């Protein structure tokens, strides 16, 4: 589905609107029809729903790379003057909100709307026609909602324990329906150890031979340890689909949705997937992930690391300043010893971060980010290259958390621009490169 | 020869075409889409938009 | 669409039409053949 | 012989226009390449490599010798036939790998001698 | 199989339907077709052999037709 | 503002866009405290088109000069010259912030210095010839109008100032309640606010215009542009901020223009902002807002 | 905003349904965590804490001295009313340890409780289910231009 | 283990626009949803109270000026908007204002008909000088939450009418908090209620209540 | 005023322990609002009795385990959490169960006193292994929502008490979502979407009834204070 502007969606469909109004006595004659459409009299409305339904539209936005930056849906009429994209398909067409357009237009003729609905249409188009790889898997928010969702935390609230003596095991629940009427009062956490009985879902390979084997689980029941979070995952997936129990990285999700487009109808991915998104949205902002000049940390070693190559530097330019050293080899050594620091300064930095920390939970699921960039946020952004293309021995040692200096930041956009220009070459050369495969 | 023709080196093109005087057979899909043709891929092969449809007489006879 | 009948077959595109014409032109003899009967008139 | 359409996951279709989907498959990433561009457009337009790097005529032994500025490398075949001379490697390719090619390796027909584009009209 | 219940469009699943032609460019023409010969009827002439939702669109009965095996087809 | 104070390498008895390579389009080490290097296009006009900088100055030969401050055995003088890229190659130029001592002098051992490489270099306070008039002298005037631009990628900050000259002036104009330094003289300097050329008092205010009574026993009066369309159809209305019995001096903010608010540029709203990711509505750079 | 981040506006919501503090009192804008980190544009969570310093007020800090971070130094900057406004020339700013120190500063709502701890947080209330956001949010003011 | 203790809404001051409101007991888990329950629909669904339209006899429309007065009739508008009126309504009644020599104008110069009361008079409207004469009429409506400015194109008003947003929300500003009640907790709930003096935080409540207390059906 | 149109009730019935509900149109953004209250006032405030604590015969110092049964001691509990029966003691009531022999031991072998009533007869509690005998002893009082297992005091004085997470309500499982009608006479309306899983002791239809006037009179606390403003019906 994709939301449609109804004003939009007014003059595209106007000829079959101004056709169903007339076939409905609303309007005499077409010219009538015609006028009512234009001074937009409150009948039409309640008409456009009934030509609109089951009536797709093929949806491009610029620039088309691969086909499928082009895809039918199914359009909804909607209020406002934009247009709702699925957020499962901003992969495919590239599509960013940060003010990009698109393209509507309507297939008219039998033949033109079968080709949309079969060929074309958004949910039998999952997987990129080039890697197989999917596409429409979740991405971002998605992602961090579920990674969130099924990971589990040592010593959460309800952790199974199991009791010993005078209690019995504790960590154990009727049914996932119990284990919710626990969470929502206090005593259930979502990435608690818990283990339940399920008599709806499936076991593994594994544990359903050794459970089963006669045998399935269609109604019957069963027990596994899991975290809450992990059953109420595994409810999205196909009932026929065994109990994954993991922590969701992007690429297990990956693994997964393979999966299902290898075992399973097309119709089922598509579901699956929408699933996936409901899902992960409503935990990702439960996830807690913000951003704070607190949540941004510094290594505290990273003085003396500074330091430490300091030295080196200025004894190194120090064996330059003494003659004997080759100008291009103490600059050289220069870029290995900062470069060197660099790492350390990214190793120092990612063995202080609690694993639990905003910041690194984006990068760690697979959402979005690097440790790069990471690195250059906090710590050091390191070495910068100068417009002729070579590499400024002259490091940036501030990061953007404490602020760059006049000269640092004089230097730093040195390069930086250079590589905003090269983004212009790059898709001016590619698409020159493009045509030529085509044709 | 107007599927060279619209790629590059219109002019070239167009003069050697018509000195060793050119029939195009109009086969590529380039070349139909710019006349208004079917291109001759997908559903506009032959062995598919000669399909024929008729209901089965089953089916004509439940009506 | 207006009187919900089926949508027609499509028709030549005119600007293939002036392509013909801007061909002409230049003392460039472009003819459309059919398998035959040789040349058909875009008209 | 296509194989298996990476839409579907299954047996290409008999309509399907496997050039097009191909040349954008192509296409589509190279806005993501950064040994680039230049280096795909080198290879897809069959142009001489920039740093020609030279291939194994013949098979045989290889007697490697250092000019100044300069390499040569000279290929005795196991027929053993005529030697088959390299003339001049400017250093700044140095060698491919098998570790760096050294004299007495052995060499097949169509080993690459240095590091650097093969001429593909020469393979 | 249960996928649950398709919406709109995606009913029926392409998978089922996919059982009843060649390819998915063979059921363009098949359910194409068979719309532009409702639509005749309407004003070829046959059908709806199934049972018309209430304002259903041509192609969308074509496709319940298909699904439910009503008619034949033959390649050219 | 921005469009007055811009220079580009096209045009006629120039370059053309499609020809220039990118070496013009880098920025040059001269470029410092002269024209921005901040604030450029994005689009295919890259480092073709800049903005002269805030203390820049341009010769009676055409040459962008900027100011210094001279410096003398490690003591920076009142004196403030302006000087050519030739002769800023010719000294070395301090920087704008070393330590301060006393009535001046060098406080830190040593000297953060450029030469004329450009190559930076660090010396002691005894080379020195002359230093940097302040922070921000390579800024453009929207550049030194982001907040904390010194922790942004100059990818960013490029798009920050272009987006700045994007903005719409709104009916109420509301002024940024975290600044720059230039919100100021920013706005007045742009004319699009009502300036009094005269110490005196306010005879009349009236939405139409402002009459003021000077202490010379002269009367100027300024009439106000009042919803008046704009270029590319923004608003230009203005509105008093004085009131009749009010004095006022020379060179004070008499009327409010379309973007400011009491003198300063208000280019938007300041809004209470929750960072959150939220039901999957702000994603992928969306956003969400109260329909207050 | 200023810095460079950009974006269409995707929904607008009742102000009944919105993160809001504890005061009753919603959030204008709700801006997504994932695209700040990765585009270096770090610089608008500062003034997003600042922004919520010069909308509160906030005192020193002293007595009995005044404190290490200050010493650098805020000057007649010790305290400032409600709704002041500030101006952090670009290359001299304020400085990360100077925000800190005044992120704790100062209640009230009107009420003597305080809506943002020195990390710059706040416990937001969705105003659709009206239970509390599990975790800590950042809230704060921005300038945002149309 | 039932605990019943019926319900437990006692009333409290504050200040007199607003005052907290509390109940206990309540089972576990109850506060927060029954809390934002009302906070919900006391930030909408409260009547009112609000101005639709105004005239002003020397405009014909928003977008001009008027002799000596210092506001433009936009930023006149934009102020006309903070009026916080009462209506017994039913039906539209208009007010009316007329203001001459010097002076400064505000919401008590505001003369309203019989049956309805204007609770800011307070309130900065326009500044005029010698030459400004202020002469402006205001219809009141009766409804509630917001609705956008009605253009006179879909209603039937002629070119004269200037349409304003309306806000019809008695209610300013509302919060709640819970405190359990240790094993056997329960939870009491405290409701912060504020209003803008067009009606007392009981009144509104009570609002919201019955119109709470109307909706729930089986 | 209020007067407004128009909302209405419907439900479908996915099992005889199951239904759906559904509410429209509602007013924007009513939706929210009541929905997550109604998820609340079905699951927490619904009188019910359930099991409170057990001791079986066997089990004091040891951990898990009972000869003669291949359920073991937390099979067993869990397999106990299910059982349902409506009791009119308002205060704990002990039945009691006890079977010997090679069997398997159902909800119907208890025998309930006087006042409590078993809903769930072919429950399955335990399997007992060739010549074996089992005691349980069952506490049940009423209650509403979920109590998790108490020890206070804690369980104390009493060797082989073991407490149990207690599920005193009928509906073990219950969520809401919110859609939008309608064809533009109303645009953008809420419609409230209602899931309940109920146990066998009362209907979903009584148990929305019952959260109905539980939640009215629960408001009428509000409404007392004046009863002046007012809403459509
Ligand atoms: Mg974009």
């Amino acid at each position: 589905q994709c939301g449609l502007p109804k004003l939009m969606a007014l003059e595209l469909f106007k000829p079959f609107v101004m056709k169903r109004l007339v076939d409905l006595n609303h309007a005499q004659n077409i010219k009538s029809a015609k006028r009512m459409v234009e001074r937009q009299r409150p009948q039409v409305w309640d008409v456009l729903e009934e030509v609109i339904a089951e009536h797709p539209v093929l949806l491009n936005r610029a620039p088309t790379l691969h086909r499928l930056g082009i895809q039918a849906f199914e359009p909804q009429l909607v209020e406002g003057k934009a247009i709702q994209l699925h957020p499962l398909v901003c992969e495919a067409f590239n599509a960013d909100f940060d003010g990009d357009q698109m393209a509507v237009h309507l297939p008219l003729s039998a033949e033109a709307q079968a080709e949309a609905r079969i060929l074309m249409l958004s949910s039998n188009n999952i997987l990129s026609p080039a890697s197989g790889k999917p596409l429409a898997m979740p991405r971002l928010d998605m992602v961090t909602g579920l990674y969130y969702l099924t990971t589990l935390v040592e010593g959460a609230t309800g952790e199974y324990q199991a009791a010993t003596k005078d209690a019995p095991e504790q960590g154990v629940y009727s049914s996932p329906a119990e284990a919710i009427m626990a969470m929502d009062r206090g005593a259930l956490s979502v990435r608690a150890k818990i283990k339940v009985r399920l008599t709806e879902l499936r076991p593994p390979t594994d544990l359903e031979a050794q459970l089963f084997e006669n045998g399935w689980k269609p109604g019957d029941a069963w027990t596994a340890e899991t975290t809450l979070g992990r059953v109420m995952f595994n409810e999205l997936l196909p009932k026929s689909y065994p109990f994954v129990n993991e922590q969701m990285h992007k690429k297990v999700q990956a693994r997964i949705i393979n999966d299902l487009a290898e075992r399973f109808p097309m119709i089922v991915v598509a579901q699956t997937v929408d699933k996936l998104k409901d899902a992960g949205f409503y935990w990702a902002t439960r996830s807690g992930v913000t951003v704070s000049m607190a949540d941004v940390l510094v290594p505290p070693q990273k003085q003396e690391i500074l330091e430490r190559h300091e030295a080196e530097a200025d004894a190194i330019e120090r064996k330059y300043q003494r003659g004997a050293l080759n100008h291009t080899e103490r600059n050289e050594s220069l870029v290995k010893i900062w470069q060197d620091a660099t790492e350390e300064v990214g190793k120092a930095l990612e063995e202080f971060y609690p694993a639990d920390n905003p910041i690194i939970t984006i990068v760690k699921s697979g959402a979005t980010g690097n440790l790069t960039q990471t690195r250059t946020l906090a710590g050091m952004k390191g070495l910068v290259t100068n417009p002729k293309g070579e590499f400024i021995p002259r490091p940036i040692k501030s990061s953007f958390r404490e602020g760059l200096t006049v000269l640092e930041y004089f230097i730093n956009t040195h390069g930086a621009r250079k590589g905003l220009a090269d983004t212009a070459l790059r898709t001016a050369d590619s698409g020159y490169l493009t045509r030529r495969l085509v044709d | 020869w107007l599927s060279a023709a619209s790629f590059q080196e219109t002019t070239r093109v167009l003069t050697d075409a018509a000195i060793n005087c050119r029939s195009d057979k109009l086969n590529g899909l380039k070349e139909n889409v710019i006349i208004g043709k079917l291109i001759p891929a997908g559903t506009g092969i032959s062995r598919y938009r000669n399909i024929q449809v008729q209901p089965t007489e089953e089916a004509r006879a439940a009506a | 669409i207006v009187k919900g009948e089926n949508i027609p077959e499509p028709g030549i595109p005119e600007s293939f039409k002036v392509l013909l014409k801007e061909l002409q032109s230049l003392c460039l003899n472009v003819e459309v053949l059919s398998s035959d009967g040789a040349a058909i008139e875009m008209r | 012989c296509y194989g298996r359409s990476m839409a579907t996951g299954k047996l290409v279709d008999i309509g399907e226009a496997v050039g097009i989907v191909a040349a954008q498959s192509i296409g589509e990433p190279g806005t993501q390449l950064t040994g680039g561009l230049p280096r795909v457009q080198e290879l897809f337009e069959a142009r001489v490599p920039r740093n020609k790097a030279p291939i194994a005529d013949v098979a045989g032994r290889v007697r490697l010798e250092e000019s100044d500025k300069f390499f040569k490398i000279t290929i005795v075949p196991d027929d053993g036939g005529e030697e088959v001379v390299y003339d001049k490697l400017s250093k700044r390719q140095r060698l491919r790998v098998i570790g760096v090619l050294s004299d007495g390796d052995h060499v097949e027909v169509g080993d690459q001698l240095m590091e650097g584009a093969a001429d593909p009209h020469e393979v | 199989s249960a996928y649950d219940t398709p919406l709109g469009i995606t009913n029926p699943p392409i998978d089922e339907l996919l059982s009843r032609a060649s390819s998915k460019y063979a059921l363009v023409i098949y359910a194409a077709k068979r719309a532009r010969q409702i639509n005749d009827y309407y004003n070829e002439y046959v059908g709806p052999l199934v049972e018309p939702g209430l304002q259903e669109k041509p192609l969308s009965i074509a496709l319940r037709e298909i699904h439910g095996d009503l008619l034949e087809h033959t390649e050219g | 503002l921005t469009h007055k104070r811009r220079l580009s390498a096209l045009g006629p008895g120039g370059l053309s866009r499609e020809r220039a390579g990118l070496e013009v389009r880098d920025v040059h080490p001269s470029h410092y405290g002269r024209m921005c290097p901040i604030e450029t296009p994005e689009g295919p006009n890259i480092g073709l088109i800049g903005s002269l900088s805030v203390y820049a100055r341009v010769n009676p030969f055409g040459f962008i000069e900027t100011p210094y401050r001279k410096v003398e055995n490690g003591v920076v003088t009142d004196q403030i010259d302006y000087l050519t890229a030739d002769e800023e190659d010719r000294h070395v130029v301090a920087q704008a912030n070393s330590p301060t001592d006393e009535n001046g002098r060098f406080t830190e051992d040593r000297v953060m210095v450029r030469k004329k490489g450009g190559e930076v270099e660090f010396v002691s306070a005894d080379q020195v010839d002359y230093m940097d008039v302040s922070p921000r002298q390579m800024v453009s005037v929207a550049t030194a109008m982001i907040p904390f631009l010194e922790h942004d990628d100059a990818n960013r900050a490029l798009m920050g100032a272009n987006m700045q000259r994007q903005a719409v002036p709104l009916v109420r104009s509301e002024a940024p309640l975290v600044g720059t330094g230039m919100e100021l003289r920013a706005a007045i300097d742009a004319g699009d606010v009502v300036v009094a050329d005269k110490t005196g008092v306010i005879e009349e205010v009236s939405a139409d215009y402002i009459t003021v009574m000077a202490d010379d026993g002269t009367r100027q009066s300024y009439r106000l542009r009042k919803f008046a369309r704009s270029n590319h159809g923004t608003c230009a209305n203005q509105r008093p901020i004085v009131d009749a019995g009010q004095r006022v001096e020379a060179g004070q903010v008499i009327a409010d223009g379309p973007c400011t608010q009491n003198g300063e540029m208000a280019l938007g709203k300041n809004l209470l902002v929750a960072i959150m990711p939220w039901e999957g509505h702000n994603y992928e750079d969306a956003i969400i807002l109260s329909n207050r | 905003g200023r810095h460079g981040n950009k974006g269409v506006i995707g929904k607008i919501l009742p102000v009944e349904d919105m993160p809001f503090l504890p005061d009753g009192t919603p959030v204008d804008i709700i801006l997504n965590t994932h695209g700040v980190p990765r585009r270096m544009n770090i610089g608008q969570i500062l003034e997003t804490h600042l922004g919520w310093v010069a909308k509160a007020g906030w005192n020193i800090d002293v007595a009995a001295g005044v404190p290490d971070w200050a010493s650098k130094l805020p000057e007649e900057l010790y305290s400032a009313p409600a709704d002041s406004t500030v101006a952090t020339p670009v290359f001299d700013g304020a400085q990360e340890g100077e925000l800190a120190g005044l992120l704790g500063s100062t209640l009230p709502n009107r009420d003597g409780e305080v809506m943002v701890d020195a990390d710059g947080k706040s416990t937001l209330f969705d105003g659709r289910s009206g239970e509390p956001f599990p975790y800590p949010v950042t809230v704060g003011y921005m300038y945002i231009l149309k | 283990m039932l605990i019943s203790q019926r319900p437990t809404l006692s009333e409290e001051t504050v200040a007199e626009n607003r005052s907290r409101f509390v109940i206990e007991p309540l089972e576990p888990g109850f506060g927060y949803t029954l809390g934002n329950s009302l906070r919900r629909t006391l930030l909408s669904s409260i009547p009112g109270a609000a101005v639709t339209s105004i005239r002003i006899d020397g405009v014909l429309h928003e977008f001009t000026t008027v002799p000596g007065v210092k506001e433009d009739v936009t930023d006149i508008i934009l102020n006309l908007k903070g009026l916080v009126v009462s209506s017994d309504d039913d039906e539209p009644v208009t007010m009316y204002l007329r203001k001459q020599g010097p002076g400064v104008v505000t919401a008590g110069d505001i003369v309203p008909p019989a049956g309805v009361t204007v609770h800011n008079p307070d309130m900065h409207i326009a500044t005029l000088n010698d030459k400004g004469k202020l002469e402006v009429e205001l219809v009141v409506e009766r409804g509630r939450g917001y609705v956008p400015a009605v253009q006179n194109k879909a209603s039937g008003a002629e070119i004269g009418r200037i349409p304003v947003d309306s806000i019809y929300s008695p209610v300013l500003k509302v919060t709640y908090k819970v405190e359990a009640t240790q094993r056997t907790d329960f939870d009491k709930l405290i409701i912060d209620v504020e209003t803008k003096n067009s009606i007392s935080p009981r009144d509104a409540l009570a609002s919201a209540g019955g119109t709470l207390v109307e909706l729930f059906g089986l």
